[PDB]
């Protein structure tokens, strides 16, 4: 979105546990949207809900892995004529908890997935993850260029 | 060189059983407003467009990027039907590279815009003898909407020293001019032959004939060659193939997921040897290759 | 010298374009109508 | 509602990011894009 | 020219060696405003 509150629309692409999602509402979102106990706490509101419906059927769940980092997914995030346009690629990426942190060598080529038809100006955007039942952060990292 | 010509035709579409919703996207109860106008999918169903010609009738029919009369041998991605109502002066704004208030504050479209527009006047459905005041448009935005760009927030601007809403409605009067009275506008934007589609037109898509140079119609895509079986692995969201030049060397049959090679019909040196005229009409003719 | 000051000059060809400055061209029209203009003037130079 | 505080490197991106720029199968090609 | 946004509405508005999106950022020379009124039928005469 722009803004991220409910003067403006905004884009609600993310995995339930069962299917990704893609909602183009006016959300009154949380001070924090984010998972707790794999139950949404992303908005309080949505009212004004141009686009929702569901662009794969992916199972997801919602379990601790105990170890180290084991996949790296990769995504590539463009507007083109008022589409969110995603490019998607997933590579083994075996990565130690303590270990330096740096991205994969070599070329992996991601695939163009989805063409999303939201309509909208995007200026900003926010990253969804999912904490223990005691509202506790996981081991993870994420990377935006 | 020597040349082969095309014997049969092959037509290679994917098998669609449904109509397109021309009923429910041309003759919807509702239409949106311009500033807050809907956007429908469009997939897995056949463009027929033959069966409006009993009911409807458009005004303005331009198309984009494809000639009107190729539409039935076309196959369509990523199709979309925008939807809207707009004053009669300013249906010649849903147009690329326009200005006026519809086009900078309303709906954009792109400058390359592939695709047709629609629009046919809507009186005595969205007009009243006592006015019709359910349409509405912005005035202003602070800036211009970027192509198939969507603002529907409710805010205001100062004129002057006050403060007026940003959206203006719309007056829709019974007998009150053609240029103020309402338009239902449907715009469709599709992309040609360069990915896998599920719209397609009516075309009665024949057997595959390999082996042979045939006149070939995959997805919309025609041509002549000859088809042959090939150990290339498109990776699903791939239909066609181009070699070292841009020329479409394989292609992915819609029906049967498979990828079939195109080869051209002409190939081959060919000379013919003489003595003069007036000295001989037999000639000698060597076939190189 | 004079092949490369002739190269210089022939810049001021118009090619059938409305101009021969990509500037006036790019400032006057939109991405529509300036396309087929600046697609003149490439032809024109990459032939000179 | 959480105040775990933060934390941000700067790595660099190792030939990482790159995508099929169209739909067009292409095999033993070099291609400008 | 955004001020006749909010009373004024053209139905026919042409504009010849110039894009119109481009008129919001361009100056202009030796202005003139001809105005007259002709039938329905007529206006489409008013053209190169
Ligand atoms: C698309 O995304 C963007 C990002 O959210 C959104 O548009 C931009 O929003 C940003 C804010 O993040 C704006 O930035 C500020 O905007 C102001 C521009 O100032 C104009 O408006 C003032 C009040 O409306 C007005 O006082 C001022 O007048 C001045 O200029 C006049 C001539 O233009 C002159 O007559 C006056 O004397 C005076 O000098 C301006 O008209 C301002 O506070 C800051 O300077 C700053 O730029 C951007 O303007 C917005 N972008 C653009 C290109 O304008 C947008 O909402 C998103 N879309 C959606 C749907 O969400
Ligand atoms: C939210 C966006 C999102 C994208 C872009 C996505 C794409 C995506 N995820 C997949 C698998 C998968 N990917 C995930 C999980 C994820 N992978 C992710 O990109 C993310 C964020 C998660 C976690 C929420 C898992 C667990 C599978 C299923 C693997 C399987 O069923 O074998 C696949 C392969 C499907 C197949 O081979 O049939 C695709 C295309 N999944 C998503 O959830
Ligand atoms: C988008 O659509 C989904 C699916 O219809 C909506 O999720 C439903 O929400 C209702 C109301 O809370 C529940 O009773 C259903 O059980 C939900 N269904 C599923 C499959 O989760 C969702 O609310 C919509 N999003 C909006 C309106 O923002
Ligand atoms: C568009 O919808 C209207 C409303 O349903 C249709 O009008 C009806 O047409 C039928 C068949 O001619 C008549 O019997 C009804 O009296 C009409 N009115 C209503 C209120 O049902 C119209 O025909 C539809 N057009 C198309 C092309 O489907
Ligand atoms: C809306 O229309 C009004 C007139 O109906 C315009 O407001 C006037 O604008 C002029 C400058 O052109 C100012 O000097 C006046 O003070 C304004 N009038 C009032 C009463 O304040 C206005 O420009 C239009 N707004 C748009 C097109 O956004
Ligand atoms: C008093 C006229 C002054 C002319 C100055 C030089 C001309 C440059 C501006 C030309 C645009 C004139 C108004 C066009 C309005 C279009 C709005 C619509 O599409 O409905
Ligand atoms: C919109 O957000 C504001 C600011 O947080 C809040 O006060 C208001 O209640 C919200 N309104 C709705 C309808 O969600
Ligand atoms: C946006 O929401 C408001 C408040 O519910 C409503 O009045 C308005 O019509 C909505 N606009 C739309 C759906 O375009
Ligand atoms: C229809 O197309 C599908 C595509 O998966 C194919 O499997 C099927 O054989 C086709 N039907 C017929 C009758 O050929």
């Amino acid at each position: 979105g722009t803004t991220l509150d409910n003067d403006t629309q905004s884009v609600l692409l993310y995995n339930d546990g069962t299917h990704v999602r893609v909602e183009v509402c006016t959300f009154h979102f949380c001070p924090t949207p984010v998972f707790s106990a794999s139950s949404p706490h992303l908005y309080s509101s949505a009212f004004n809900c141009t686009l929702n419906y569901t662009l794969a059927s992916v199972r997801a769940d919602f379990t601790e892995v105990d170890g180290s980092f084991k996949t790296i997914r990769e995504f590539v995030f463009k507007l083109q004529d008022g589409s969110l346009n995603v490019y998607y690629a997933s590579t083994s990426y075996v990565l130690a908890i303590g270990a330096t942190s740096q991205l994969p060598s070599g070329v992996t080529p991601l695939v163009p997935l989805w063409k999303i038809p939201i309509g909208l100006n995007i200026t900003n955007f926010k990253t969804l993850v999912y904490l223990r039942s005691d509202n506790t952060p996981l081991q993870a990292a994420y990377v935006v260029g | 060189n020597f040349r082969v010509q095309p014997q049969d035709t092959v037509v290679r579409f994917p098998n669609i059983t449904n109509l397109c919703p021309f009923s429910e996207v041309f003759n919807a109860t509702t239409f949106a407003s311009v500033y807050a106008w809907n956007r429908k999918r469009i997939s897995n169903c056949v463009a027929d467009y033959s069966v409006l010609y009993n009911s409807t009738s458009f005004s303005t029919f331009q198309c984009y990027g494809v000639s009107s009369t190729k539409l039935n041998d076309l196959c369509f991605t990523n199709v979309y039907a925008d939807s809207f109502v707009v004053r009669g002066d300013e249906v010649r704004q849903i147009a690329p590279g326009q200005t006026g208030v519809i086009a900078d504050y309303n709906y954009k479209l792109p400058d390359d815009f592939t695709g047709c527009v629609l629009a046919w006047n809507s009186r005595n459905q969205d007009a009243s003898t006592s006015g019709n005041f359910n349409y509405y448009y912005r005035i202003w935005r602070s800036e211009k909407l970027r192509p198939f760009e969507r603002d529907i927030a409710h805010y205001d601007y100062q004129v002057g020293t006050q403060f007026k809403s940003s959206l203006k409605n719309y007056g829709f009067y019974s007998s009150a001019g053609d240029s103020h009275q309402p338009y239902r506008v449907v715009v469709l934007s599709f992309e040609l032959l360069n990915a896998p589609a599920t719209v397609c037109g009516p075309k009665q898509s024949t057997e595959l004939i390999k082996n042979k140079c045939v006149n070939f119609n995959f997805n919309g895509l025609t041509g002549t060659g000859v088809l042959t079986d090939s150990n290339k692995k498109f990776q699903s969201f791939q239909q066609f193939g181009r070699d070292v030049s841009d020329f479409t060397d394989s292609v992915k049959d819609p029906k049967t997921l498979e990828v079939l090679d195109i080869t051209p019909c002409s190939y081959g040196g060919v000379s013919v040897i003489t003595p003069g005229t007036n000295a001989s009409t037999q000639v000698a003719v060597l076939y190189q290759d | 010298a004079q092949a490369l000051n002739t190269l210089v000059k022939q810049l001021s060809s118009n090619f059938g374009a409305i101009s021969s400055v990509l500037n006036d061209i790019i400032s006057r029209l939109d991405k529509v109508e300036a396309e087929v203009q600046i697609d003149r003037l490439i032809t024109g130079r990459l032939q000179s | 509602n959480i105040t775990y505080g933060s934390h941000h490197l700067y790595v660099s991106s190792r030939t990482r990011g790159v995508y099929y720029p169209d739909d067009a199968f292409r095999s033993s090609t070099n291609v400008l894009h």
